[PDB]
């Protein structure tokens, strides 16, 4: 047997 | 509007002068640093402006300008696919890759950032970036263990390369990172450990030979030990990775069990965090779908009273997984083993499931009750008495009522099962 299960948002902006 | 980006910014960006080029670039960079909504669309909409930044990456004599430009492109390459495609179409990728090798640290860093954004945009962007040979010079970057921000960026970008099941990357294009990855597990930084577990979970998320490959880089022990980490950031992805590895055959799962994972999984079954308990339940269900000895190792870790308590007390997402964990054990267990489950009181919690909406769970619960009735039938003949010990016990938990009620359930297999069981085990 295998498989909610979600992930981090894939993109990241550089802030500041 | 339009003109919410300077007329002078275009003028400076396009000038002869390095000072003005940078000055404008900085304005761009700060405007794209804006938290609420940065002007991605406006920037993309002045038509030679992206390309200019991409050309500024080529200015090997200028650290600042290369850096600010990579920053600008990093941000355009954040959020959506259509704005990202502009950065790709101006050929920024081979340049950023070549910039992985710059003598400048800041540039090296920002470039890995931008490449992480681009790879994280889609499946085909991911493969497109692999195809441009990002790996060797990316992997090369971990060889300086001194600087932290760079290492974070890199593992981060790296997990973007491994991510995505539709289609998965070409494994051979991505499996060279297993070495670096296995040993980044012993590093100390939370973010670095987290991403290396993400990456390792994406790589373990497939067929048994891909799992094998993850097993052969020897991360299992670190991975099981990271189940005890104090920061959720590390525990979730580690839990996924261990969770993924135990989807393999019995041998592969044994490797996890040989690291004493169960004792840590038991702990996790009390997490404040529901997704953790849920994930730990699911991981367990895949261990109790193994051979008699694995089931028995789950018994001896004392896992089962926690599963039962979960079935009684938790969210339906969580309880689904506990329920599978318990029924799988009834399916692959010895008689002594199921007797142990009954003696623990697993009968009522299965019978309570019988009246929920999700039809599969009902099936799961019926499957487990069948298994138990079957052993009890097998017992009435070994000993003298022709009475099933588990009939009276299932009745007493109002299980008998639920099963008859289930004869008028709409689902075909449900009503059938309920019917055959009444007929086979009840009078």
């Amino acid at each position: 047997r295998r498989r909610s299960r979600s992930l981090p948002l894939p993109k990241r902006p550089r802030r500041a | 509007p339009g003109g919410v980006i300077t007329s002078d910014m275009i003028e400076m960006i396009f000038s002869k002068s390095p000072e003005q080029q940078l000055s404008a670039t900085q304005k761009f960079r700060k405007l794209l640093s804006k938290e609420p909504n940065p002007p991605i669309d406006e920037v993309i909409s002045t038509p030679g402006v992206v390309a200019r930044f991409v050309e500024f990456l080529k200015r090997k004599e200028n650290c600042t300008l290369q850096f600010e430009s990579a920053w600008v492109l990093t941000n355009i390459a954040s959020g959506n696919s259509l704005q990202t495609r502009i950065v790709i179409q101006a050929g920024a990728v081979p340049i950023f890759i070549e910039l992985l090798s710059s003598e400048f640290e800041d540039v090296q860093e920002q470039a890995v950032w931008a490449l992480g954004n681009i790879a994280g945009d889609s499946t085909m962007c991911r493969d497109y970036v692999l195809d441009c040979n990002i790996l060797p010079p990316l992997l090369q970057l971990f060889s300086k263990q001194n600087r932290l921000t760079m290492t974070r960026n890199a593992v981060w970008a790296l997990s973007n390369l491994c991510r995505g099941k539709s289609p998965p990357p070409e494994f051979a294009k991505v499996s060279p990172c297993l070495n670096v990855l296995s040993w980044l597990l012993f590093v100390s930084d939370t973010d670095v450990l987290a991403d290396a577990c993400w990456a390792l979970s994406y790589l373990s998320d497939g067929p048994n030979d891909k799992i094998q490959a993850v097993i052969d880089a020897g991360v299992c022990r670190r991975l099981v030990e990271l189940l005890m980490h104090n920061d959720y950031k590390v525990v979730s992805p580690a839990l996924r990775a261990v969770g993924n590895i135990v989807t393999g055959d019995d041998i592969q799962t044994q490797v996890i069990l040989n690291c004493s994972a169960l004792q840590s999984l038991l702990h996790l079954l009390s997490s404040p965090k529901e997704s953790i308990k849920k994930e730990a339940c699911w991981t367990i269900s895949n261990i109790t779908a193994g051979n008699r000895a694995q089931i028995q190792t789950v018994i001896d870790a004392n896992i089962f009273p926690a599963l039962i308590s979960i079935l009684q007390t938790a969210e339906f997402r969580t309880r689904k997984e506990a329920a599978w964990a318990i029924t799988n054990a009834t399916s692959g267990g010895s008689a002594e083993q199921i007797k142990y489950l009954v003696e623990l009181g697993c009968i009522k919690p299965l019978c309570d499931l019988l009246t929920v909406m999700d039809s599969k769970i009902v099936q799961v619960a019926l499957n487990g009750l069948e298994n138990i009735l079957r052993l009890g039938e097998q017992e009435a003949k070994r000993n003298g008495t022709g009475i099933n010990p588990y009939c009276a016990l299932i009745e007493e938990a109002y299980g008998l009522d639920k099963i008859e009620f289930l004869q008028s359930h709409e689902n075909q297999e449900i009503y059938q099962k309920a019917f055959d069981l009444i007929e086979h085990y009840f009078g």
